[PDB]
């Protein structure tokens, strides 16, 4: 439609997305929970 | 004149004056070979042939003739000679006529044709006379220099050392010593540094110097070709200052200080003013030499040069075409092959890149070790679309020259844009365009470091810039403000009022991701000062990062801005979903406008993941909207599989799906016990998708944490939280963290983090509620019967819980239980100060807890007479009604007028 | 070997390579004042010695020649 | 929980700066700079040193090569001995 808001379409850049600023400030790894949850998921629910 | 002249040296000058003898026997016909040389020789050709006067008179007449310009002339005599002279006396005539073609071969404004036809008329002659006098030493020098004339530069030198070892042979044999002959040493040095021996070269030039420091030609000017090529540019400079301060007429030194003064004007010069005075006296000197040397290669492309760098590219191509082109075969390699390239450049600034390539090859082919011209053809295969092409020929420049900065910053250049681009990324694995991405780096920072070694030289500040771009791809924001910052600091050096708006904002934007806010909005603002020219469609986005910094202090602006902006242009969202928050933070609206408005935005743009998460946080939030019970589909319709692999609305099912699994547990029948056990791992099913996605969110990292404080392993669980208060500032994972902690749990950790919770913010809702329900801290903590004053610390918290919720009458329909909480510790104040001992502070203390117990019966009734009360049963309304109050009535009149004697006693 | 002419261009080369080594060796301690400073900064913003100066400098020379080729 | 779905401010990208591209031309000017008039310091294959055996006299008319072997005992000036010593010997 307007293509005043066209060049600004094109000239601006996504500084941080919606699913990456989910992230807090000083992002610690929280890769060891996938195995920590596989264990404790196991462990407690058995029926 | 056109001879060395030095003070104390020797000197070459001919005897200037000739007398003749006669038959008559009167000893003298003056001739002054200056003044009275006949334009016609033939004039002393009827004295020399009339006086049967011998050879070398004609030789020596010949010769005054040659030393002043008319070659020809003496050519001609030494020619009506040789009709008279006849046998052997014809070998010397030969001799000079060998050498008077070779020097006639040696002139300026010549053709291929009368170069060669002179050089054949040398080489008939010296025929001649190696057939009269095949040993003397005039035609061996001939022999070897027509040899070096033709190209034939190996063959030269054998020549000439079987000469010399000759020579020295026949000397050994006879006895005489043999001194070193300076022709043959300048032909044997010009020939080594015709093969690149260029210290050998130098050294045969030296000591010319000593054996003879008035040679002509001058030995000095070798010494200085040598010491060039040797990288001694200063020495070499200074040679040729000192041939040309000794023969002022030598036109060689002349130009060679020439060169010699652009370079030092280019590199010696410390300012714009003493480069400016330096090379407008090297261009003056030009233009005096070029005005008599106006077919000389070297003063033609040194005019090329001026030409080009004045803007004039015609006159490059016309100096070219016109003079260079038509003299090609007569001129060395190395000059035509530089004026080939200026021709080429000329093209390259017109834009012609056809021909600029055509020219840039013309110069490698005459010069292949012209870095220039390579250059240049690098750059236009990178103006031509033929990217990897420039970059196989400037990695294969860059072999030999690891250490040249502009070839380091194109590499890195060349690099750092296909590491940027989308086409590549979707082509080659991760790894590689990683790999790539280094290699830029390396090329832009072994750039940087070249020109910071040099401390005198300024770093073109794009650099940072492009480390800056390629940092922020791989997402590490603090070395990209960092560089970011330096090229800034940088570019305000260098004319600050010109620095790009671009970059003031975009430290903005990465100052706004820090925390810095006031300096965010400055720098933004100091952008919005310098703003373009014709389509500014920067305001829009300026305006909305002011109006995006402004919304936690002064957001009335934020109001203003984002209204105009979306009253502007209609489908910029970004714009209004911030001001529809706006909105939230101050309700001033009624909810039905906003449900009205968005879910008008829905569908507009249904595939835009932002305003979905909007209108999922548009059902979740302070004020009512309880049910969303369609919120499942909401956002899993989100997903929904169109766009899968994502993790907000992702989480939020997760949270909903959790929610559920409590008040799953909640019931007494086992099946819907056994339905829990599915929503409760229908968590840890997704969240492991999620952190598999991304591992660092750390919401995914509360999820775990909500089900710990809820299935009791909570001890692995504040660990977590102690972390993501680490990575995280929200109220939610605090008081979170204050849940797990209160529970098991002494009283000194909890209400540390309630006060926390209290300080970190103040919104109102959170607040109440929470610590309304957590001023069980210190209720518990009195379960325990510490002190009274931790008591009234209770009180406190109750106190002002209760004030706010029913004040806060805008939506408190929760707290008839709260109510009963606070006249449960009445009640628990007496009852802990019913066993007691006299031996206390009492005057004016517990006194008040009495008046809470009444107060506390009051509060009773009210929740007696409710219907709608189904905490306790009626039963035991009415039974805790009777009991606890049989007891207050017959031990609180007991135990206060049983102290009132105490205070008596006291 | 030992002509006048070699050991004098000898003994000469020698002498001159002592000097111009010790010279470039003190080449720091002559004039290295306070100064160093103020040459490094003015070489750094001279405008011809960075993009685009060298034409913006020749650009501003009144002179130039009759070209007639 | 959750927090508000952020947008924060936008990036912008920047305008093209062709002094600054690689196929700049002032690339090769700063480079010029450096290395000037280098490959032109050798004017012709004659290496701007013409062998004329027209400046021995007594060679070409008397034949007597004498001064083609020098001269014996010359003191050099301080300006021309300076030319005597090796190259690049500033370090």
């Amino acid at each position: 439609s307007d293509p005043v808001l066209a060049e600004t379409m094109k000239n601006e850049r996504v500084v941080q997305d919606h699913n990456s600023a989910l992230r807090g400030a000083r992002p610690i790894n929280f890769g060891y929970l996938i195995k920590d949850a596989e264990l404790k998921l196991v462990q407690s629910i058995k029926g | 004149a056109n001879t060395i002249k030095v003070e104390g040296y020797p000197s070459m000058e001919w005897p200037t004056s000739l007398d003749i003898p006669l038959k008559a026997s009167e000893e003298l016909v003056g001739i002054d070979l200056e003044t009275d040389l006949p334009d016609d020789p033939t004039d002393l050709k009827t004295l020399l042939v009339e006086e049967s006067s011998e050879k070398e008179h004609w030789l020596t007449i010949a010769l005054a003739y040659c030393n002043h310009g008319k070659t020809n002339e003496g050519i001609r005599l030494i020619e009506m000679a040789l009709d008279v002279f006849q046998n052997s006396e014809r070998a010397s005539l030969h001799t000079f006529l060998t050498w008077a073609h070779l020097n006639l071969a040696k002139g300026h404004s010549l053709s291929v044709e009368t170069k060669e036809h002179e050089l054949t008329q040398a080489e008939l002659n010296l025929k001649d006379a190696i057939g009269f006098d095949p040993t003397w030493i005039g035609n061996m020098l001939a022999t070897v220099e027509l040899y070096y004339q033709r190209g034939h530069y190996d063959k030269a030198l054998e020549t000439s050392d079987l000469f010399v070892k000759s020579i020295h042979a026949e000397d050994h044999r006879s006895g005489r010593q043999s001194k070193p002959n300076c022709l043959f040493l300048l032909l044997r040095a010009k020939l080594l540094y015709q093969k690149k021996n260029y210290v050998a070269s130098l050294k045969i030039f030296q000591e010319l110097l000593v054996i003879n420091p008035v040679l002509q030609p001058d030995p000095r000017i070798g010494i200085g070709l040598c010491f060039w090529q040797l990288k001694d540019p200063k020495m070499a400079i200074k040679s040729w200052q000192r041939a040309l301060q000794i023969n002022s007429k030598n036109t060689s030194a002349s130009i060679l200080v020439l060169l010699g003064e652009f370079h030092n004007s280019l590199t010696d010069s410390t300012n714009d003013e003493v480069f400016k005075e330096t090379f407008s006296k090297a261009l003056s000197d030009l233009k005096n030499i070029f005005s008599e040397n106006q077919n000389n290669p070297v003063l033609l492309t040194l005019l090329q040069t001026y030409h080009y760098f004045k803007g004039d590219f015609q006159t490059v191509l016309d100096i070219y075409h016109h003079k260079i082109l038509k003299m090609s075969p007569l001129i060395a390699k190395t000059v035509l092959s530089e004026s080939s390239f200026w021709c080429g450049r000329a093209h390259y600034a017109l834009g012609d890149y056809r021909k600029s390539f055509i020219m840039f090859q013309e110069s490698l082919k005459k010069n292949e070790d012209n870095l220039m011209a390579r250059l240049g053809l690098g750059q236009t295969q990178i103006k031509s679309n033929l990217l990897e092409e420039s970059i196989i020929t400037f990695e294969n420049l860059y072999k030999t020259n690891e250490s040249l900065q502009e070839l380091n910053y194109i590499l890195g250049l060349l690099y750092a844009g296909k590491t940027l681009d989308v086409k590549t990324s979707k082509s080659i694995p991760a790894k590689e365009l990683n790999k790539l991405n280094e290699k830029a780096l390396q090329y832009l920072e072994r750039y940087i470091k070249l020109t910071v070694a040099k401390k005198n030289q300024l770093i073109i500040s794009r650099v940072y810039l492009v480390i800056s771009q390629l940092y922020e791809s791989q997402n590490q924001y603090k070395i990209s403000l960092d560089f970011l910052s330096k090229a800034l600091e940088e570019m305000e050096f260098v004319n600050k009022d010109e620095v790009p708006l671009e970059i003031l904002n975009n430290l903005a934007c990465y100052h706004f991701i820090n925390g810095d806010l006031t300096k965010a909005d400055n720098l933004f603002e100091q952008a919005k000062a310098k703003v373009s020219d014709m389509n500014k469609s920067v305001n829009i986005t300026l305006e909305y990062n002011i109006a995006r910094t402004s919304e936690k202090t002064n957001w009335e602006k934020s109001e203003s801005i984002y209204s105009q902006i979306t009253s502007s242009h209609p489908s910029y969202i970004s714009a209004r979903i911030r001001n529809l928050y706006i909105k939230f933070a101050h309700s001033k609206i009624n909810d039905s406008e906003m449900n009205i408005e968005i879910n008008g935005l829905l569908e507009m743009n249904k595939s835009d993941l932002e305003m979905r998460s909007f209108y999922g946080w548009y059902l979740k939030n302070s004020e009512e909207r309880k049910n969303s019970e369609k919120s499942t589909s909401h956002n899993k319709e989100t997903l929904v599989k169109y766009n899968s692999h994502d993790a907000y609305a992702l989480i939020s099912l997760a949270n909903l799906y959790v929610t559920i699994a409590r008040d799953g547990k909640k019931s007494r029948n086992p099946k819907e016990q056994e339905k829990s056990k599915h929503s409760y791992l229908k968590a840890i099913q997704l969240y492991q998708k999620v952190l598999q996605i991304d591992p660092f969110n750390v919401f995914a990292a509360q999820g775990v944490a909500i089900i710990f404080a809820e299935s009791k392993r909570l001890g692995p669980a504040l660990e977590i939280l102690r972390k993501i208060r680490d990575s995280l500032d929200n109220e939610d994972v605090q008081l979170n963290l204050a849940h797990c902690l209160l529970e098991m749990r002494e009283f000194g950790k909890a209400i540390e983090n309630y006060e926390l919770v209290l300080k970190k913010f103040d919104n109102e809702r959170t607040r109440p509620h929470i610590l309304n329900l957590l001023g069980r801290a210190w209720y518990s903590r009195g379960m325990k019967e510490r002190s009274v004053s931790f008591f009234q610390k209770a009180l406190e918290n109750a106190k002002t819980a209760l004030e706010l919720f029913v004040q806060q009458s805008a939506k408190n329909k929760f707290i008839h239980s709260v109510k009963f909480n606070i006249a449960l510790l009445q009640f628990q104040i007496a009852e802990t100060l019913r066993r007691s001992n006299p031996k206390f502070r009492t005057v004016q203390q517990i006194k008040d807890s009495l008046e809470g117990l009444e107060e506390g019966l009051a509060l009773f009734k009210e929740l007696n007479d409710l219907k709608e009360f189904n905490m306790i049963p009626k039963e035991e309304l009415e039974q805790r009604i009777q009991l606890g109050e049989t007891t207050m009535k017959s031990a609180l009149e007991r135990s206060l007028n049983e102290q009132e004697e105490f205070e008596k006693d006291q | 070997l030992k002509t006048r002419t070699k050991v004098y261009y000898q003994e000469i080369q020698k002498e001159e390579n002592a000097k111009a080594k010790e010279m470039a060796q003190q080449e720091k301690l002559q004039e290295d004042r306070e100064t160093k400073e103020r040459r490094e900064k003015e070489l750094l913003l001279a405008q011809f010695r960075r993009l685009g100066g060298l034409e913006r400098m020749i650009g501003e020379l009144d002179i130039k020649f009759d070209f007639k080729f | 929980s959750l927090p508000v779905p952020q947008l924060p401010p936008k990036l912008l990208a920047y305008p093209e700066a062709p002094e600054t591209n690689p196929d700049s031309s002032q690339l090769i000017n700063s480079l010029y700079v450096k290395t000037n008039i280098s490959n032109l310091i050798q004017q012709d294959e004659d290496l701007g040193m013409p062998v004329d055996l027209m400046k021995f006299p007594g060679l070409l008319n008397k034949l007597d090569s004498k001064l083609l072997y020098g001269f014996d005992n010359v003191k050099l000036d301080k300006d021309d001995r300076i030319l005597l010593r090796d190259p690049r010997i500033d370090r």
